[PDB]
């Protein structure tokens, strides 16, 4: 039995936009390996699955936080009691989604990675989910989220800057997320700007020496760095 | 809006 | 205790785009009345809640049906076994969503309606959910869906055409859905065109005699009739 | 795409 039926189902889940189910499908593939690693196709699907499941909660959290602020500032105390209870239900889901993909990165995807690209990808992804904890967690939990994000992004960068070109979308993607961590979570606009510019310039420097479909892949991310650089200046 | 990676 | 807290929570659910929860909230309001009727605000929220919950499944069903056709036509029998199992899981959810709002219309919203506007609204809504059954049901169940849609739309039209103006968005909305039933489900392009044109012309006829915010309300629906009239001719 | 009512 090769259940790459589980891969096909995840692809249908994706088409259907039923992302919780896309997660289950790609989780079944993941928890089914012995010594083998997720292919590129498979890890991307897993990551897209989780980005969409977490993304709906993050989008909901943002709108409920705005409404909370707007209402606290009109003294509507009764609204605020309600909005806050709603915000904490979203925070449980955020908290559980992050735990699921963190357990699977700590337990499985990270210890068993082989190539560089893989290691960076998964260490990057661990940083990503500690970052999402830090967007809404409060005290000790926020400090622990922020520390875990810095360690994972840094472990990913040491491996990236050795074992991958400056144009490799995974190296750019790390720089883009790490730049954002510095701006949104640590509140270092300088560190963020410098990190994005450095990885952009370093990628232009060695750009027109890759197959026409590579250019597509990483022009995409490089436009994301430039978009943020514009927004911040 | 600020952006992050697609993966 | 006035839980119009349940109304406020539904409005947050809506803002958050957590439509299953918007449904639960507006269902709790509904199953809490004795002799009283949903206000206009409340019935609209309930209807928006259900249109969004059913809409995600209908959107998913459409994309899974396309992929099913594309795959049956390439002889990929193994894909088709999978796609079909997926389509039936979506059909259970469609089938349960429709049953929930149909039970609540049969059991409660229809028998207890008083004004004309109310009666039309809910009879219209019953037609709507029998129509969604008929989009994917197969044999006897499709024939029964189609018959139930025709009775409810017709009962709604008798009450509409007495007790409401040709400009009342609820009367237009009925005409728009009934026109679509005739085109998509019964496959009568003539009946559909004639029904849409009649309710449009009949609404222009008596148009510029309503308060500036009425015009907004029903120009909206009337543009929907014109959009379909264009598409079909 | 054909359209139906918002309510």
């Amino acid at each position: 039995m090769a259940r790459e039926e589980n891969v096909y189902m995840a692809k249908l889940a994706e088409q259907a936009e039923r992302y919780e189910e896309m997660v289950q499908f790609m989780e079944k593939v993941s928890t089914s390996l012995g010594s083998e690693e997720l292919t590129v196709e498979e890890r991307n699907l897993l990551s897209v699955a989780y980005k969409n499941v977490i993304g709906a909660r993050r989008a909901s959290w943002r709108i409920i936080s705005s409404i909370e602020q707007k209402e606290e500032s009109r003294g509507n105390e009764e609204h605020v009691k309600c909005i806050k209870e709603y915000r904490s239900k979203i925070e449980s889901e955020l908290s559980n989604i992050c735990d699921g993909i963190l357990k699977l990165l700590d337990s499985n995807l990270i210890p068993s990675a082989s190539n560089g690209d893989s290691k960076v990808f998964y260490l990057k992804m661990k940083g990503d989910y500690h970052r999402y904890l830090a967007e809404f967690k409060t005290g000790a939990e926020r400090k622990e989220a922020a520390e875990s994000t810095l360690s994972a992004y840094k472990a990913a960068q040491d491996i990236a800057n050795t074992e991958l070109a400056p144009t490799h979308p995974i190296r750019l993607g790390l720089a883009l997320n790490f730049s954002v961590f510095y701006y949104e979570i640590l509140n270092s606009p300088d560190r963020a700007c410098n990190l994005a510019k450095q990885a952009f310039d370093e990628a232009i420097a060695e750009l027109d020496t890759l197959g026409e479909e590579s250019y597509k892949d990483s022009t995409l991310i490089m436009q994301l760095l430039r978009d943020n650089l514009t927004l911040w200046t | 809006r600020t952006s992050t990676a697609p993966f």
